[PDB]
């Protein structure tokens, strides 16, 4: 159990890595997607 | 010197004094020491230096010069 | 496993009896067969002591 | 959920640990009574392995 729990925690790091660039990513997309209700309410 | 732990250890786990044994001979089957004798030494030495042998290491130890050669 | 744990502890005192036996005399046994030849001697001497 | 698993590693590391003792402890005697026992009472008398 020991050694997997290590196995496990590295694993875990991994997904979390990844889940933090999709967070930056959509805020970035929020960012864009403000700027395009701005544009349809424009038009 | 801290291998007087070992020596000393050896002896108090198979009935033999510090002296008796020899570098080359085997634990398994020189000294006497039966597969729970020779668990019960390494687990003993394990516990000594406060340290982990997991499996594959601990059974490296039939001969009697590896239980220092594993330690210092 | 269950079928040679059944029958070890007989097997055991069987052995036991079995040294004490052959201990107590000269010659050791090894086989049924032995035994009984070994009871043939036994009477031999058993008619020629008396 | 894996952290608190690591918390149970511990409590099991120091149970271990309990064992460990008692194991060795308990072998140091041993190896008194063994040398004692070897006035022929260990040969076939005290050792009752059946």
């Amino acid at each position: 159990s020991h050694k997997q729990l290590a196995t496990e925690q590295y694993r875990h790091v991994e997904m979390a890595r990844e889940l933090a660039e999709q967070s930056g990513a959509s805020s970035d997309l929020e960012t864009d997607h403000q700027a395009a209700s701005d544009h349809l309410n424009l038009v | 010197t801290i291998e007087e732990r070992v020596k000393k250890i050896i002896g108090e786990q198979l009935g033999v004094k510090q002296e008796e044994v020899t570098n080359n001979a085997s634990f398994v089957e020189d000294l006497g020491a039966d597969s729970l004798d020779t668990v019960e030494l390494v687990m003993a030495l394990e516990e000594e230096f406060d340290t982990e042998i997991p499996d594959e290491e601990a059974e490296k130890i039939t001969t009697v010069q590896a239980a220092i050669d594993y330690i210092n | 496993i269950q079928s040679l744990t059944a029958r070890a502890p007989v097997w055991l005192a069987a052995q036991d009896t079995l040294n004490q036996l052959c201990e107590q005399s000269g010659e050791t046994l090894a086989s049924s067969n032995d035994v009984t030849e070994y009871m043939q001697q036994l009477l031999e001497r058993e008619r020629e002591a008396t | 959920e894996m952290e608190n698993v690591q918390k149970k590693l511990r409590k099991l590391e120091r149970d271990y640990y309990q064992i460990r003792e008692q194991v060795v402890s308990a072998k140091a005697g041993w190896c008194a009574v063994m040398r004692m026992v070897k006035d022929n009472g260990v040969e076939r008398r005290l050792h009752r392995r059946e």
